[PDB]
């Protein structure tokens, strides 16, 4: 999930 | 309602919502990268008629993690309660549900607390 | 998508929604005592591209908890995965929230399984 | 929590 | 207490707890491969006087998955009640949480119900 | 580990708690009114090995409502990650369950920041 | 729960 | 999450 869009940067 | 306008997480992401007399909430969830790629379609409802007395407003929405540039497959919702004043704020838990893995295994949990002003 | 139409959770509620070509969900969500006042406006979002090799299909909806009867002063939102075939189901996990008292007791977290037939 | 629309019999 | 024993979930896994007349919960969590490096330490607590009249035994449990095969750098806590009778259950959701990550993406969630007999 | 010690959330409670050379947690929680009938029995477990690479440490730990003073027939289940440096934290979710209501409606959910200094 | 232990002030 | 021990089949 560190590359979902909800989380991304 | 106190709820029409943009809001911003502490991560960087933005939602701008429209909350409807009859309850609608509609508007567009823009992830931190802030580009075309990173809006997409939101909607859910919200108490239209709170206690005057209560500490807050109830609310909750919906974005499934699809737009025009990506899929991501996948849905999260928030719940939660709007809070008025001079420090507004959205407190909400939210769900990750992955559609393509074993339901058992999932869904994210998580919470975000929205303000009217960024981080 | 074959999730238009008409799903029953364990306990006896129910639920009917429109899953449309966009993305949208909308319907009504009807709890198990089945009366006028036991119907509410729903709205959510779908993935409506899902995965062909993944388990199922990625969703969310939010229910307020307020009609022309009665209001609750709260909004449940339900995440989850309907998964096609003879056993059809959707999958969920969701989070109620009361808007009435603080934020930090002001959530339930539950779980229900919807199914093409009643329980 | 019991007598919330959501968990009425 | 009629907590003491052996427990299985819907998906093969077993465990087996101890409950202590102070309130201490302490056994071994065994998933579904039920080999030695299935075996993990659980510890937990439940409430040693519940009330008479309601519907259940209030208790949680902790499992961290390492043992002396295999680390998974993450924790899993379930949170339930336990009901008796003939059909005795423990109906529980869990939070499991990943060290590794980063922490506001790091916990899923789900639940499980437990049984005397194996699904 | 960085774990072993006291521990504060931002409402006011405390816990203190030793962490095992195998994995073990054991202390106290205090709730925010600090007295003798606001201390509770914690226990739990913690990865004893972390990835060096990680961001953080899992664990997670049980509290059963109970002392010798009053007993609130619930327990309530921490799951996270501690985090070490300069500004330490164990980020947490929860999940808070009443033994005496129905099962399906039975279980809170939220959130903790611990943080080795007061809010 | 705003009575619970948990979350007394 | 899939390969995790709490899921293994």
């Amino acid at each position: 999930a560190w590359s979902h869009p909800q989380f991304e940067k | 309602a106190g709820i029409t306008g943009t809001w911003y997480n502490q991560l960087g992401s933005t939602f701008i919502v429209t909350a409807g007399a009859d309850g609608a909430l509609t508007g567009t969830y823009v992830t931190a990268r802030g580009n075309a790629e990173s809006r997409y379609v939101l909607t859910g409802r919200y108490d239209s008629a709170p206690a005057t007395d209560g500490s807050g407003t109830a609310l909750g929405w919906t974005v499934a993690w699809k737009n025009n540039y990506r899929n991501a497959h996948s849905a999260t919702t928030w719940s939660g309660q709007y809070v008025g004043g001079a420090e507004a704020r959205i407190n909400t838990q939210w769900l990750l549900t992955s559609g393509t893995t074993e339901h058992w295994y999932s869904t994210l949990v998580g919470h975000d607390t929205f303000t009217k002003v960024k981080p």
